[PDB]
């Protein structure tokens, strides 16, 4: 499979098999995270983590693989409500947050009765209006008054990082470093190894 | 590793700002009267 | 005090509540709070009641599951895929000195700062532990059944 | 259309309500509205530039409830410079033709509004451009080399 | 798909999850729940918000 | 800019409503507005600095809601003494030159006036100030002896 | 033991207050019609 697979491009398809528990992978396989404690944040804690990707792949005799089991810090699209700007355009906060979080991700609302049974009542936008960043600005939101505002007279919106996918463990962020055994050796000075390469 | 990739070819592009008009007439005119007295017919 | 109390509470206690034995960590007294001392000459300035104190920070300081750019279903033809930020949980003392509170055309957009002294604090001041009259915070282990006391 | 007043309700020399309303809706104006710094962002890259015009000022088409466009399309007939207080927004005014009478003053009708043919559009598709750092745009292109360049650009307008 | 999933839904997973020895039963869709779907030019035309 | 009025529509003398607002653009005003214990505070930084030269008359520049600041600064024209009862206004007023129009009077523009200072008193780059304690940032200060003792600091204004 | 001090001296400071505030024409003036009759054209 996964050698026709290095033929799919835009995608690291792979595959793997289930154990009677699955967390483990080549019959060694061991886990480890990496918590975060003098609240850096969680870049910084992804920096050290950028940093012993790294490092687990400067001992490949020891530590065999770095695979992730977390998410690569993908894009996620910032806006800027400008409060300054949205109450004194007329517009109230409590309607914008109301609309912007509840047109795009698509608040419950209540239950109904479809056949004697209780289902969900789901307000979102149609797709093809919260789709773009430019269809920020197809958002009319009430003023004050009566009068419609559109998001893109006081949506500042730009690009940042974001993990999404965080992971947490003894009430701390951390995220989950894997790894094999080396091939055919132990984990026990692999594990050792890591309590020692911690000092990186 | 076998890598798509795409060579820019730029140039036209029509841009379109589709926003919302609200139309009016063209003239509204609203008849007031110039004169006072009942309405007789 | 209240400045140790929360660094226990932000470092000690979730690494102590796990270590071995250890089934229940009592914590004393408190983590720190954005405690926002009104002055209520400032508010009559302003023609504000607590009311609306209140009402801007379950505004400007909420949390907005906003959703995603690609979100699901997608449309045919979809290749971003994004999630949005909306407003988060203001995070400091002084984004909280610029939530807002009314049109200003004062603008120096009515601060929430001209009103109230924002400061970082404890959740309740009746604990005051000065240990040797020294301020102090505290942490009481309670050991858990597989009583490991050594 | 109506008659505000009926026949007999005293009126004043130029009271406050209309009698009736008259109409002419031969051509019609839409009030078409532009946000502020969209209208500010067009101008700007008037003079950044290009961007272009089409020679004759202007174009502007309707898409209403449907998803197909009206029958013709008309005129941007001027631009307004002052921005609603309470929209934070330009009124556009299009003027359009209706010997048909399928226009209805109100609708409140979509404006399709063309503006000039960005005419040099480095058109990367999305599928390939990632924000490395935050909040900068990276693609990834190879060069003449067959060797990856993560050259970082400004991603602008996401166009589909 | 979600024609499916309520019909999972509405009638199996109430008669798989008594029927004798099964316990948890974790439906993979979900119930067919009333998606409004909001349409941001139709809004503005009656000058709504969500 | 518009015809609120149209023909057919009786109008009368002084009427309540406008015709159309004829508006000049190339100076422009902005309503850079003011909080009341502000423009105390830096009426009595008078007796402290300020100070205001020569032509004290102060530059205002903006920061224009597509982030880029306006190109060019202009004239703090004059301070109100009108404050507003339910906010508390010092409503100032900066007269801009508008060239290209890329002003539109009527949006909100965020306006930074550049008021004098001669009382230039400390600055310090950032990684000598530890944050936390939030309230009193202390900056580790060497003594005498080059045994260092640090001291509490009043950091406020992050200047870059 | 080595640190690299930057020693406090006074520093020019210009930097001051940043706030909103409106923009207004110069100029704003309507039409009023001091003049009753029909918009004749
Ligand atoms: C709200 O408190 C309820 C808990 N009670 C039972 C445990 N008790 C006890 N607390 C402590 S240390 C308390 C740490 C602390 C820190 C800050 C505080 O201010 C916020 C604070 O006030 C509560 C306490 C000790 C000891 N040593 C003992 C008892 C009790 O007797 C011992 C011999 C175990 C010594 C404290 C009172
Ligand atoms: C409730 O969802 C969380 C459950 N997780 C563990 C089990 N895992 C698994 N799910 C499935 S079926 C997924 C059905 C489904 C249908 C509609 C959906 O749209 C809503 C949907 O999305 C959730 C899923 C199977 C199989 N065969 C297996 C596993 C796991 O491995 C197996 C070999 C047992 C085969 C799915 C993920």
């Amino acid at each position: 499979a996964t050698r026709a697979f290095s033929q799919i491009k835009d995608a690291m398809v792979f595959a793997f098999n289930l154990p009677a528990i699955v967390e483990l992978g080549t019959a060694t396989g061991f886990d480890f995270e990496l918590i975060d404690q003098a609240g850096l944040g969680h870049e910084k804690l992804t920096q050290a983590r950028n940093q012993l990707l790294a490092e687990a792949a400067k001992h490949p005799d020891m530590l065999t693989s770095v695979r992730p089991n977390g998410l690569e810090d993908t894009p996620q699209f910032k806006i800027d409500i400008d409060q300054e700007k949205a109450q004194a355009l007329g517009v109230s906060i409590n309607d914008i947050n109301t609309t912007l979080g509840a047109a795009w991700g698509g608040s419950y609302v209540n239950d109904f009765i479809d056949r004697g049974r209780v289902k969900k009542v789901y307000v979102m936008s149609e797709a093809k209006y919260r789709m773009l960043p430019d269809d920020i600005g197809d958002w009319y939101v009430r003023a004050a008054d009566g009068q419609m505002v559109p998001f893109s007279a006081f949506s500042s919106s730009r690009w940042e990082y974001g993990s999404p996918r965080l992971e947490r463990y003894n009430g701390l962020p951390s995220m989950e470093i894997l790894g094999q055994a080396a091939p055919g050796k132990s984990t026990g000075e692999a594990m050792e190894l890591m309590e020692q390469l911690a000092s990186k | 590793p076998a890598v798509g990739v795409v060579t820019v070819k730029t140039e036209p592009l029509q841009i379109t700002t589709e926003l919302p008009g609200r139309t009016s007439a063209y003239r509204i005119a609203e008849v007031r009267p110039q004169v006072s007295g009942i309405i007789l017919k | 005090q209240e400045d140790i109390s929360d660094y226990v509470a932000a470092n000690m206690k979730d690494a102590i509540s796990r270590t071995s034995g250890v089934g229940d960590v009592q914590l004393f007294g408190s983590q720190y709070a954005m405690r926002i001392w009104m002055n209520p000459n400032e508010l009559n300035k302003f023609q504000l009641t607590p009311v609306d104190v209140i009402t801007a920070i379950k505004a400007q300081n909420a949390q907005v599951a906003a959703g995603q750019l690609g979100g699901t279903p997608p449309v045919k033809g979809q290749q971003l895929n994004a999630s949005i930020i909306a407003q988060t949980r203001l995070t400091s003392t002084e984004e909280f000195g610029k939530i807002l509170l009314k049109v200003n055309q004062d603008g120096s957009r009515v601060l929430l700062r001209d009103v109230a002294k924002i400061e970082l604090g404890g959740e309740n001041y009746d604990i005051i532990a000065e240990f040797n009259g020294q301020p102090a915070s505290g942490l009481g282990i309670k050991l858990a059944t597989g009583a490991n006391a050594l | 259309g109506k008659s505000n007043v009926t026949e007999g309700a005293l009126v004043q020399n130029g009271q406050a309500t209309a009698l009736a309303t008259v109409q002419q809706l031969d051509p019609i104006y839409v009030d078409v509205t532009q946000s502020s710094n969209d209208m500010m962002r067009l101008k700007q890259e008037l003079a950044n530039g290009t961007l272009k015009q089409e020679n004759g000022k202007a174009k502007v088409s309707l898409i209403t409830s449907d998803g197909i466009k009206f029958p013709q399309d008309g005129t941007l007939e001027f631009s307004d410079v002052t921005v609603d207080q309470t929209t934070g927004s330009i009124t556009l005014r299009a003027i359009f033709p209706n010997p048909d009478h399928t226009m209805m003053p109100g609708m409140f009708v979509r404006a399709r509004l063309e503006e000039g043919l960005n005419p040099n559009a480095i058109l990367v598709p999305q599928q390939g451009v990632t924000r490395t750092p935050r909040g900068d745009a990276t693609v990834l292109v190879v060069g003449a080399d067959d060797k990856v360049e993560t050259r970082p650009i400004v991603a602008s307008q996401a166009i589909g």
